[PDB]
């Protein structure tokens, strides 16, 4: 069960920060990962987090607007976008990797979704 | 009693893969890869004689630092100990000389003998330092030790290998093994 | 090929014993010009690593691969100790 | 990076027939590929891990298969909650790639 933060609209230029809440498992042991996906298209991601010591790795396209976070005392990811614009506005997930610490065999629990509007 | 060699092991003890030579990349770790697994220890004679007790060296879990709250599964702090050698006390067997109670929550990572308690090394340096040296007056020592076999460790990484290391695989390199070796 | 140095032993120890300079066989006697001198040493002979590894939860009773976290230690143990004599030098 | 492309962004299908949507790699993934469904208003919905394996609680209608750089999904007997959209994923290489999506639709008059 994954908890992500309710809807977003902020202005061009501001910056917003989501949480995904992780519950019914132990979290110390998952890294968290991040896509994106605007009305009606694709998916894409992001990045994906080692909470332990906050190593990330990061797609190319949201380098400097990314940048990934997460509380292990509350097993809770974050994700804050800066200098949003027109191109922003898209429904993010979070996702968790089947596989501990390893990234394959496919995303196995999925959030809800959080949008975000930039205007 | 004559001369004779003795041996260890563990029903369940935390050997992944043999990677002393491999022909394929192995598997994937799943729940619990642990084998029966027995080993024939270092060999140590050694004889001390004072008027006081001997006193060992080992190592074990040190006093965490008043900071950063210590993560779960975070790599515990390590601290030499020295302690009063006992009588029934274990003798480093190849692994060092540790506590592996407070060091190894896995109880699995070595063999039974050892498993739960502590291998302790006579910390001839200090007890020759001694001003009075009434602790040891006179000592004869004699160990030795080979690698047998070489292996890796089931488990999961407590600290990445950093990539400038190496160069990323795929397909099944694509997933770095247990650089965890013992 | 792969290397391997075979059995470690007491009786081929180098260390522990004391050193006494007395005739050198370059031309600098031992004498510890700038106040200085350089001690080099390499000894594989205890290069012992231990594994310690910590749960990432203490609940089951059953082991999980991904409850612990596997790490890598290795501690080295010196303690040098040196005599000297006093020297003149008449400039 | 990898890209994924799908053969079709769009079937139109009859309710009962064999659905199938094949995705090529620009390059050798390996069999270490997903395949996701979706509807309008939720997150993607994992079907295969691995090219071929199925998830726990995906229908038995639903299979997949290929190797190297192309694979396909195969529904059988199509039902009407299976009309979605289906994605690709290698996992082979970073960055993670996704294909475009097939979107089914019903075909009427």
């Amino acid at each position: 069960q994954l908890q992500q933060s309710g809807a977003e609209l902020v202005r061009p230029g501001s910056s917003v920060k989501i949480s995904c809440k992780a519950s019914g498992y132990a979290f110390s042991s998952y890294w968290m990962n991040w896509v994106k996906q605007r009305p009606g298209q694709g998916l894409e991601w992001i990045g994906q987090i080692y909470p332990g010591d906050g190593a990330t790795n990061y797609n190319g396209k949201f380098k400097g607007k990314a940048t990934l976070t997460a509380d292990k005392s509350s097993s809770t990811a974050f994700m804050q976008i800066s200098s949003l614009t027109s191109e922003d506005s898209a429904v993010y997930f979070c996702a968790r990797p089947y596989r501990y610490d390893g990234g394959v065999y496919a995303m196995d629990y999925w959030g809800q979704g959080t949008s975000v509007t930039v205007s | 009693q004559p001369l004779g060699v003795g041996i260890s092991g563990h029903p369940l003890l935390n050997k992944l893969d043999d990677t002393e030579n491999a022909s394929a990349y192995a598997a994937n770790a799943g729940v619990d890869n642990r084998e029966c697994i027995s080993m024939d220890y270092k060999q140590t004679q050694l004889c001390l004689i004072g008027c006081k007790p001997p006193i060992g060296e080992h190592w074990g879990k040190g006093s965490p630092c008043t900071q950063v709250a210590v993560q779960p599964g975070d790599c515990p702090p390590l601290e030499l100990i020295n302690t009063v050698i006992q009588d029934g006390d274990m003798v480093d067997t190849g692994f060092g000389a540790m506590d592996f109670t407070t060091l190894q929550a896995n109880k699995s990572e070595v063999p039974l003998d050892i498993c739960t308690s502590i291998c302790k090394y006579p910390d001839y340096i200090k007890m020759v330092s001694e001003p009075y040296g009434d602790s040891l007056f006179f000592y004869l020592r004699r160990e030795q030790m080979f690698v047998r076999h070489l292996f890796n460790r089931a488990g999961t990484v407590g600290e990445n290998v950093p990539d400038d290391l190496y160069i990323k695989g795929s397909g099944s390199t694509a997933n770095l093994a247990s650089s965890n070796y013992f | 090929p792969t290397p391997s140095g075979s059995m470690v032993t007491s009786d081929a120890q180098i260390f522990n014993k004391p050193y006494w300079l007395q005739r050198a066989q370059g031309h600098n006697n031992g004498i510890c010009w700038g106040n200085q001198l350089f001690v080099t040493v390499v000894d594989t002979t205890r290069s012992t690593n231990m594994s310690l590894c910590a749960a990432i939860s203490t609940s089951e009773t059953t082991y999980k691969n991904t409850n612990f976290k596997e790490y890598l230690r290795h501690g080295e143990e010196y303690d040098l100790q040196f005599i000297f004599q006093l020297c003149k030098i008449t400039l | 990076d990898i890209v994924m492309t799908q053969s079709p962004s769009y079937l139109s299908v009859s309710l009962g027939g064999r659905v199938t949507i094949t995705c090529k790699a620009s390059d050798h993934i390996n069999n270490w590929l997903a395949w996701y469904q979706q509807k309008p208003g939720n997150a993607p919905r994992l079907l295969i891990s691995g090219a071929t394996s199925l998830e726990t609680g995906v229908p038995s209608r639903f299979s997949g298969s290929g190797s190297g750089k192309d694979f396909t999904l195969s529904i059988t007997s199509l039902q009407t909650e299976d009309v979605a959209t289906y994605h690709c994923q290698q996992y082979w290489s970073t960055p993670l790639t996704f294909g475009a999506g097939t979107k089914l639709e019903l075909k009427r008059a």
